[PDB]
Formats: structure tokens, C-alpha cells, sequence
């Protein structure tokens, strides 16, 4: 079966430059080799077809070319919305095959996280339960770390992360602590703090809430 | 007559040639190497069988694709024939008045 | 209009079978043929299958284990992927796409999110996220909506049915204790909120579950 090699597995790119996947076929096949774009939850999307041909709906800054065994995949001036997975298929000789995949990846400017906290709702409370939500948006690097403290005191017990991919909008990363507390546990305390540790600010940047 | 069987030959022909091609892509995939598993270049290759052109770049693999091939070769081969033999029905008719027999 | 309609997901017991279906519109050609095309969680593509609905006939991938059969229904215009005997190395999203023969995928299915585990069905409660009082704003206001205690995946989250979708964050769910969770943000100015109305809406496909959460101040 036909071997399709994409290298590198992940490219890093300044916004406005232009860009290059690759892909390599075990052996000769032609212009029989097609692109497909994959963002975050999304399904496929058909960029180029039989290596060159353009697609209807689809931006003109997406380019390709090649033929035998060496194909190419050009991005002409990356913007944001260029971030995801893309994957190269050919139909020279049966069965088809995909190729592992390559990643987009965006380097932007440096910019500090959006720290929300947000206390347990009243819904919530009625259940018997209560969970604490901090928000880290909008950051970059992805590089972040997330601290919890109790009435001054650091509380790691309960905390569950969690990091979404770069963004396609604005090139940056998100991250979300919950600390899961029951009603009893919860009500046994007054101060709740999400503290929020970034390249962007040797200090912390900090927000609290008192459940009064 | 022989005008008749020579439309008739083409018009099967190209009967052939299509359903030749969509056979053939049918016959084809499912096996591993094979290059006639898509209609455009499978009709290129109908072309290329019914005439026996030879430029040898496509090929079956599987024993109903070569079962199609064959039906295409015989069709191609009794087409063009049946062309030839019309045409020379034509020039010896004519032959026989320019001689006035 | 969409062409190619999958359902969101399938709970699938270990040792069990399900029966994707594949419901297409638009442009019918019996040069057609469906794809399969199976991609596990952090994974790459994976041919499945083919079949030609015109014909009834099916290819598969010999480098694979045979967990698949295809079937189409013509009047319909259905394609349908039977796997049987499933393990937790089946647990994937499954694609369906359209080709017209001519060796690329046109057009591709959401897909169907299917999960092979002996858990149980669970709807997935909402809870909102609004500021405390005693929390600043600047030009910009952050809100959010909870959803937790759900299985299995996936679940979906728009903000006023789609309406409102720039500055918004979900995050991937985690897993514990055989539940799901995760949380969804939304970014709109603080002088639109809340003399305008925001609201999730979370959309559950296992248990054809679809809730609404209004966002109001505290
Ligand atoms: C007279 C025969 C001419 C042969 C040209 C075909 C080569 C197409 C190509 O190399 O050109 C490349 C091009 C792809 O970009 O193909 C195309 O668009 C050309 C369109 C081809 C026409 C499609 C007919 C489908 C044949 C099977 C029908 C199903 C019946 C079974
Ligand atoms: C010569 C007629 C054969 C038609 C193609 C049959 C396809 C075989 C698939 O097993
Ligand atoms: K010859």
C-alpha cells in the first residue's frame, strides 16, 4: 500500500509568512495526491484536490504542487483561522491512504491571561454540591500554571485542568481549574482564590471571592 | 447495409467504452495495486483498449477486470473492422461503374 | 444544505454491535461510492471501507481487523456500517464520506462519536457562571456555563443558538469517576449584558437531551 510521510509533524509559523506541508509517497503516483484541512472538533475539509487543483469556497492563498513522489502544500500569508491538523490522501492505487498529519502552528506576540472566578451557582447548591470555576483566557505562551487557596491556605485536593488547543481565532491558549467541593465542605470556608502564574508577570495575577 | 453495421458498431462501441469503464472500477478496487479504480482515466483506458494504442500506463489486475478488458479488445477489433470491410464494400460498388458493370 | 447526516453518538457495551447510519442529500450519481473513515481521540485518518450504493458492492482495509460491514439502502439513500464485537480500541469518531469516483472526499459527515464501555447513559446538568459581586468589569464582560456529570461524549455547546459565537472557549472534558465535565466560556462588552440576554445552549446526542441555561446576574 501507498506510504504518505508528512514532515515535520508540526509547523511553527509567524502570522503573515508563508507556510509549507509535505508529503512524501513511497513511490510514484502522479498528481493523484489530495489536502484536507481538520480544526479542533471539526470534520475534514477538501483544500486541493489532484495536487494543484483549487476548490470552490476555499481561500486563494491555499496553493499546492509536485507530482511522483514529492508533493507540497503552500499557505500563502497565514492567518489564525490556518491553525489545525492537515492531511494528505491519494488515489493512485488501491486502497486509499491518508498521510499521518501535519499541524499548523501559529506564533503571535505575548499577551497575559483574562482571570475570571466565578462561585458555585444556586442550582448547583440545591443538588448538594459546589464547584469553584476559574478561567485563563487568552494567553500566550501556553505555558501557565493555575494555584487554588482556601481562606489563605493552598488547596490542591479537588482541582481538576483543563487546556484547549491554540485558538483559531486569536492564536492564543485557554485553561479552566475546577475545584470540586461538597455543600458541607463548602460551607465550612469564607475566602476562595484562583491564582494564575504567567511569562507575562513576574506577580501573579489574582482573584478571589467571599461566599458570604 | 454496410453503412448500417458501421453506425451500428459505433454506437456499441461507445455503448462498450462507458460501461467497459464503469465495470472496470467495479472489477478493480478491492484489490491491492490496482490503478483503474477511478471512471475518468477507466474511460481513458477504454480508449486506449478498444484502439490498442499500447502506451501500456494502465492495465487490470483482477480476472473480471482482464474479462472486461477482453470484451473491450473484441469490440474495438470488430468495430474497426467492420469499418475497414464498409469501406471497402464502398470503393468496390464504385469501381463497378466506373467500369460500367 | 448538509449532505451528509450522521448521528452525534453511539454507547456501545464491550462485546456488542452497533449499526452507524449515513443519510445523504444533494447530487446522487451511481458513480457514487461511501467511505468509512475511523479517527481515534489525539489520532490520525483511517480508511475503513467503501461501498458503491448502486451496486451493493464493498471494499475493505486488509491491513486492519475486520470489525466492519457495509450496507446501503438505495431508496432511502442511506449508507449503513455494521461493526460487531466492539472493544475499547473501537471507541472512536466515525466518518462517512461521499467520492464521485474520481479519488477525493467532497463532502464529510459530523461524524458519530462512538464509545464502547459498560457505564450508563447520563444527561449532563447545567449550571450558569456569573460574576460575584463584588467583581470588577472593564470594557468586557465574562460569563460562562457549567456542564458536568454527563456520559458519555460528546456534548455541544452554542451560545444564544449559535448567534453568538465570537469569544467563546469550551474546554475538553475530563473524566472521573465514569462522568464528564467541562465548562464553556463566553466574551461579550460589559455594556451589553444584561440588557441583552445570553444563554448556553448544551446539547447532549446519547441521551436526546437539549437544555437552555439563561446567564442573568447574581
Ligand atoms: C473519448 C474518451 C476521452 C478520454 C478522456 C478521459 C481522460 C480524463 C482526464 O485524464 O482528465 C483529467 C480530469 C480530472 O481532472 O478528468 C475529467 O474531468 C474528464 C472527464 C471524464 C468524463 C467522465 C466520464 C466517466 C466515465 C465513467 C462513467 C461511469 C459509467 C460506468
Ligand atoms: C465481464 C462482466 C464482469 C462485471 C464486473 C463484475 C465485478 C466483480 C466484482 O467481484
Ligand atoms: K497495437
Amino acid at each position: 500500500d501507498i506510504l504518505l510521510t508528512q514532515s515535520p509533524a508540526i509547523l511553527s509559523v509567524s502570522p503573515g509568512e508563508r507556510v509549507s506541508f509535505s508529503c512524501r509517497a513511497s513511490q510514484s503516483i502522479g498528481t493523484d495526491i489530495h489536502w484536507y484541512q481538520q480544526r479542533t472538533n471539526g470534520s475534514p475539509r477538501l483544500l486541493i484536490k489532484y495536487a494543484s487543483e483549487s476548490i470552490s469556497g476555499i481561500p486563494s492563498r491555499f496553493s499546492g504542487s509536485g507530482s511522483g513522489t514529492d508533493f507540497t502544500l503552500s499557505i500563502n500569508s497565514v492567518e489564525s483561522e490556518d491553525i489545525a491538523n492537515y492531511y494528505c490522501q491519494q488515489s493512485n492505487r488501491w486502497p486509499f491512504t491518508f498521510g499521518s498529519g501535519t499541524k499548523l502552528e501559529i506564533k503571535r506576540a505575548d499577551a497575559a491571561p483574562t482571570v475570571s472566578i466565578f462561585p458555585p451557582s444556586s442550582e448547583q447548591l440545591t443538588s448538594g454540591g459546589a464547584s469553584v470555576v476559574c478561567f485563563l483566557n487568552n494567553f500566550y505562551p501556553k505555558d501557565i500554571n493555575v494555584k487554588w487557596k482556601i481562606d489563605g491556605s493552598e488547596r490542591q485536593n479537588g482541582v481538576l485542568n483543563s487546556w484547549t488547543d491554540q485558538d483559531s481565532k486569536d492564536s492564543t491558549y485557554s485553561m479552566s481549574s475546577t475545584l470540586t467541593l461538597t455543600k458541607d465542605e463548602y460551607e465550612r470556608h469564607n475566602s476562595y482564590t484562583c491564582e494564575a502564574t504567567h511569562k507575562t508577570s513576574t506577580s501573579p495575577i489574582v482573584k478571589s471571592f467571599n461566599r458570604n | 447495409l454496410h453503412w448500417r453495421a458501421a453506425g451500428a458498431a459505433t454506437v456499441l462501441l461507445v455503448i462498450v467504452l462507458l460501461a467497459g469503464s464503469y465495470l472496470a472500477v467495479l472489477a478493480e478496487r478491492g484489490a491491492p495495486g490496482a490503478q483503474l479504480i477511478t471512471y475518468p482515466r477507466a474511460l481513458w483506458w477504454s480508449v486506449e483498449t478498444a484502439t490498442g494504442v499500447g502506451y501500456g500506463d494502465l492495465y487490470p489486475v483482477t480476472l473480471w477486470g482482464r474479462l472486461v478488458a477482453v470484451v473491450v479488445m473484441v469490440a474495438g477489433i470488430t468495430s474497426f473492422g467492420l469499418v475497414t470491410a464498409a469501406l471497402a464494400t464502398w470503393f468496390v460498388g464504385r469501381e463497378q461503374e466506373r467500369r460500367g458493370h | 444544505q448538509v449532505q451528509l447526516q450522521q448521528p452525534g453518538a453511539e454507547l456501545v457495551k464491550p462485546g456488542a454491535s452497533v449499526k452507524l447510519s449515513c443519510k445523504a442529500s444533494g447530487y446522487t450519481f451511481t458513480s457514487d461510492w461511501i467511505h468509512w473513515v475511523k479517527q481515534r481521540p489525539g489520532h490520525g485518518l483511517e480508511w475503513i471501507g467503501e461501498i458503491i450504493p448502486s451496486y451493493g458492492r464493498a471494499n475493505y482495509n486488509e491491513k486492519i481487523q475486520k470489525k466492519a460491514t457495509l450496507t446501503a439502502d438505495k431508496s432511502s439513500s442511506t449508507a449503513f456500517m455494521q461493526l460487531s464485537s466492539l472493544t475499547s480500541e473501537d471507541s472512536a469518531v466515525y466518518y462517512c464520506a461521499r467520492e464521485r469516483g474520481d479519488g477525493y472526499f467532497a463532502v464529510w459527515g459530523a461524524g458519530t462519536t462512538v464509545t464502547v464501555s459498560s457505564a450508563k447513559t447520563t444527561p449532563p446538568s447545567v449550571y450558569p457562571l456569573a460574576p460575584g459581586s463584588a467583581a470588577q468589569t472593564n470594557s468586557m464582560v465574562t460569563l460562562g456555563c457549567l456542564v458536568k456529570g454527563y456520559f458519555p461524549e460528546p456534548v455541544t455547546v452554542t451560545w444564544n443558538s449559535g448567534s453568538l459565537s465570537s469569544g467563546v472557549h469550551t474546554f475538553p472534558a475530563v473524566l472521573q469517576s465514569d462522568l464528564y465535565t467541562l465548562s464553556s466560556s463566553v466574551t461579550v462588552p460589559s455594556s451589553s449584558w444584561p440588557s441583552e440576554t445570553v444563554t448556553c445552549n448544551v446539547a447532549h446526542p446519547a441521551s436526546s437531551t437539549k437544555v437552555d441555561k439563561k446567564i442573568v446576574p447574581r
